[PDB]
């Protein structure tokens, strides 16, 4: 489904198969990237213009703003009609399209327009504690966040060891946490969060 | 209810999958049952429990 | 009620918030403890825990027995920092628990606590439940005999 | 010490000098001042007859 659409000035986004029917049991991620300073403007084209009745689930195409996951949600659209255009500076509109089992639709067509994340992957390799003051030096009072990004070698499924974890400044999580996310990184599935004295290996 | 326009049951049909609902009564103009029959049947409800 | 927004109803917020002077109550108790090891400790696990089960220790379930045989509450609030009870003659103060046992902001502190001349002066301790001093501590020796003369 | 046990100053259920006289004890245990006497009594005859 991945159609990389990284660094335009505007391009094609769209369901799989966009005028036949989109097939069935397809989770799909697709991010669109901005350059700093920039604004992100998503142009959306519907195939079919009615009006229904009612709003479901099973076959949902939200959009979220910043880090998949992290990113507050902004609204989740369904049916036929056409959502609005979405104007915001928040420079990362990261969009997922899922799919039921069954029930499929005209799909849909859209265009997209432009005016604390580092990358680590391979075969193995430490994520290095607190390593903010080399990549994004953040200041030490405000409240710092970050995610990481592993891609292990080609069908390689992944197990990660903690070797140190002290999470000092509370034995819940209302302010500090540590958390690992499965699939792709999303808010979707929520592999396991950690927040107490020892952090098991996943 | 059936939606008045469009005779499509396949959001109404996948509602009552959902709700693993194995006994149905109808009531419509015949041409609106068998016309639905074939839904179900794409719908794969077809199946030996339902009655 | 309209089309639009639906049911105002005035009672959402009461006008008269119901209150009542006297009914079913605990008396719930403070106790002021500190984060010493084989005493009161963070329990183990890795979920998150809350309220007082986030702790350990020898101490709290000995505390468990007391509830358990005259009947309490758990309000293990620690002491803001790490500090046995003990008064600054400058400050005339008694910064550590003796401040929770003096201005009733709390209640008996079970936690390693000395019963010493003047802490009695100031607050009133139970008798000891388990006696202390003081001993050497040392390596035993090992066999490296001086082999000079080791016949 | 198998077991461990001490003594005490019986006082009624009011008594206006347990309280002073735990204050007492604690500070006359401040100076060991009870340490010396019950040696006296004890390491007195403790070891002048060490075999
Ligand atoms: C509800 O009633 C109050 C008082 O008339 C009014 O100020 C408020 O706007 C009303 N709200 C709605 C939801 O109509």
């Amino acid at each position: 489904c991945g159609i990389w659409v990284r660094t335009s000035n505007g391009g094609h986004f769209a369901s799989p198969n966009y005028p036949d029917s989109y097939p069935p049991n397809k989770e799909c991620i697709y991010i669109l990237e901005a350059a700093p300073r920039q604004r992100i403007e998503l142009t959306f084209d519907e195939r079919y213009y009615i009006e229904p009745s009612f709003e479901c689930r099973f076959d949902h195409l939200e959009v979220r703003d910043g880090p998949f996951g992290f990113s507050p949600l902004i609204d989740r659209y369904c049916g036929m009609k056409s959502p609005a255009l979405i104007r915001s500076t928040g420079r990362f509109m990261w969009i997922k399209f899922s799919s039921d089992e069954e029930l499929e639709g005209l799909g849909f067509r859209a265009k997209y327009s432009f005016i604390c994340q580092f990358e680590l992957s391979g075969a193995d390799g430490i994520v290095r504690s607190s390593q903010v003051e080399q990549e994004e030096k953040t200041k030490p009072g405000q409240a710092v966040d970050c995610i990481w990004t592993i891609k292990a070698t080609p069908k390689a499924k992944i197990y990660l060891r903690f070797l140190d974890y002290q999470m000092e400044h509370s034995n819940e999580c209302k302010r500090n946490f540590v958390a690992v996310y499965d699939g792709s990184s999303a808010i979707e599935n929520l592999k396991a969060k950690f927040c107490s004295t020892v952090a098991n290996d996943v | 209810q059936l939606p008045a326009d469009t005779k499509d049951a396949k959001p109404l049909l996948k509602e009552m999958k959902r709700g693993k609902e194995f006994h149905v009564i109808f009531d419509c103009s015949h041409e609106m049952a068998a016309g639905i029959l074939k839904q179900a049947l794409a719908m794969g409800m077809m199946t030996e429990y339902y009655h | 009620w309209d089309p639009a927004s639906g049911l105002n109803m005035t009672e959402s917020q009461k006008g008269k918030p119901a209150n009542i002077t006297d009914s079913l109550s605990n008396r719930s108790l403070i106790v002021t403890t500190i984060l010493e090891e084989p005493y009161v400790l963070f329990k183990k696990s890795d979920k998150p825990l809350y309220g007082n089960d986030r702790f350990e220790g020898y101490c709290i379930d000995l505390l468990r027995e007391l509830s358990t045989i005259l009947g309490f509450t758990y309000e293990i609030r620690l002491v803001e920092d790490g500090k046995y009870g003990a008064q600054d003659d400058v400050n005339g103060q008694w910064n550590g628990m003796v401040r929770e046992l003096i201005d009733h902001k709390a209640d008996l502190a079970v936690a390693p606590l000395a019963i010493t001349y003047v802490r009695e002066k100031v607050i009133d301790f139970s008798k000891p439940f388990m006696t202390l001093g003081i001993s050497i501590l040392y390596r035993k020796p090992n066999g490296t005999n001086p082999g000079v003369f080791s016949f | 010490l198998i077991d461990s046990k001490g003594y005490g100053v019986g006082t009624p259920m009011g008594s206006p000098y347990r309280d002073k006289i735990t204050i007492a004890i604690l500070q006359l245990q401040e100076e060991g001042k009870l340490h010396m006497m019950k040696e006296k009594w004890w390491r007195g005859n403790g070891c002048p007859e060490e075999e």
